[PDB]
């Protein structure tokens, strides 16, 4: 097993389709928590304080949300945005909700020399410190990208489910243990 | 491509020395540089520490 | 003209810091206008929209409670009165200093 630590989650990304078309100008007119610029962009930006999240709603009726810590909180916030649209007068409905991504991170309590890792896992490792300090690891099982630093901190992205994050975590555990 | 060529011959060359001639900027050229390398997946060494110092020190 | 030329990340250019009274106007704007960062960029011609978003990102780290408290303490909205309040309070700040 791991050294008593399982990665935390940093962000959630999700999408939902509201089932109807919308007038963005009206929504921006009447929403206290929204920002929109019709002359350059085709979606209205809104935020809620709990769960502390943002939503991006197009005129086509699709919606993108970020800022969540967990999938349930993303779903709750998306339902909240759906209610917000409903009270604005549109026939908004909460359909086909789906999580799209989440971010995870962990630390191993000891330093890691990245040069050895790039010298041994060339097929997956990127080491260009002059461009970005962190080492980039393209992991294949699960299809996850891990970002590694000299402090022993590791960051995970690209999963559809949390089990993918933890799976990549214990997959990389023996490699970093070397 | 010229850069990775020199890297194959472990020939020391740095990032801006190329961008000097190309009207480029850090973000533009670095982001693009990553794009082709991941696209082609070709193996290429890093800048080995001692190599660059010879040409750098000799310039004084 | 030399081969020693340095290249490093210049996208963090020196931006103008934020004033405490300017922050107070920012809060009374959340009270008064809302979170329409483009609109706030218009009420603050000296700040652009990205500055408003960065300001929100900095404030949300600790001052979410004050964000909510201002947002519930709603006030009727007037651009003209807003602009007058800004430059008058700024002039008062300079005169006190």
């Amino acid at each position: 097993g791991p050294s008593g630590i399982v990665p935390q989650l940093q962000n959630i990304v999700s999408t939902v389709n509201l089932g109807c078309k919308l007038d963005l100008k009206t929504i921006a007119l009447r929403a206290r928590n929204a920002e929109y610029n019709p002359k350059r962009f085709a979606a209205v930006i809104m935020r809620i304080r709990e769960p502390r999240t943002t939503a991006l709603i197009f005129s086509s009726g699709k919606m993108v949300c970020t800022g969540a810590k967990s999938e349930e909180q993303s779903r709750l916030a998306a339902r909240k945005y759906a209610r917000v649209v409903q009270k604005l007068g549109f026939p908004a409905k909460f359909l086909d909700f789906k999580i799209q991504n989440m971010v995870g991170s962990c630390d191993v309590k000891f330093p890691i020399r990245l040069e050895g890792l790039v010298l041994t896992h060339q097929q997956f490792s990127s080491y260009e410190p002059e461009l970005f300090p962190g080492l980039i690891y393209r992991m294949i099982k699960p299809r996850i990208v891990l970002l590694i630093f000299v402090s022993g901190k590791v960051v995970l992205t690209g999963a559809k489910v949390r089990a993918e994050i933890y799976e990549a975590f214990e997959n990389i555990y023996p490699i970093l243990k070397g | 491509c010229v850069l990775i060529t020199c890297r194959q011959h472990n020939w020391p060359l740095t990032m801006g020395a190329i961008c000097t001639l190309l009207y480029a900027d850090l973000d533009v050229f670095s982001s693009t540089y990553m794009q082709i390398v991941k696209l082609l997946g070709l193996d290429v060494p890093s800048l080995c520490l001692a190599e660059l110092v010879k040409t750098y020190c000799s310039s004084f | 003209g030399s081969t020693t030329t340095y290249s490093s990340f210049r996208k963090n250019y020196y931006s103008k810091p934020w004033s405490n009274k300017e922050t107070d106007m920012f809060f009374l704007a959340i009270s008064m206008v809302g979170t329409d960062f483009s609109m706030i960029g218009q009420l603050f011609p000296h700040r652009a929209r990205i500055e408003i978003k960065n300001k929100f990102k900095r404030e949300e780290k600790t001052n979410g409670w004050r964000i909510d408290k201002a947002f519930q303490e709603k006030r009727p909205f007037d651009f003209d009165f807003f602009a007058h309040l800004l430059q008058k309070v700024l002039a008062e700040e300079e005169k006190r200093k």
